[PDB]
């Protein structure tokens, strides 16, 4: 178990990974498509991540 | 000798020991680090061998 057994993963994987976990802080740019991405998307994620 | 002291090596190094286990300490010393090293080698093997 010494030898061969995980990678230490990060703890976040996905979009959803963030949805959750509030210990890893989020981020983007002002002025972006990104930032007006989540700005104007609702499924069920992107308004939680810009919430 | 020479031919017995290769196969003390070879003999400690598959687990099955030899007919000449060492007196006199400063061989004993020899005799006991090489076995640490071929236990270690051997259930390192053993275990990622899976
Ligand atoms: C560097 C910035 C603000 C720009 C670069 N092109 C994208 C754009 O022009 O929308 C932006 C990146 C982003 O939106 O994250």
């Amino acid at each position: 178990a010494f030898l061969t057994v995980e990678r230490m993963e990060s703890p976040i994987d996905s979009a959803d990974d963030l949805a959750k976990q509030t210990k890893i802080e989020y981020g983007a740019v002002e002025d972006g498509a990104t930032m007006t991405f989540f700005k104007k998307s609702k499924i069920s994620t992107y308004d939680k991540m810009w919430a | 000798t020479l031919l017995n002291s290769f196969w003390f090596g070879v003999g400690a190094l598959m687990q099955q020991g030899s007919e000449l286990m060492p007196k006199a300490l400063s061989t004993r010393i020899v005799g006991g680090i090489w076995w640490f090293f071929t236990l270690i080698i051997i259930s390192s093997y053993t275990a990622n061998l899976a």
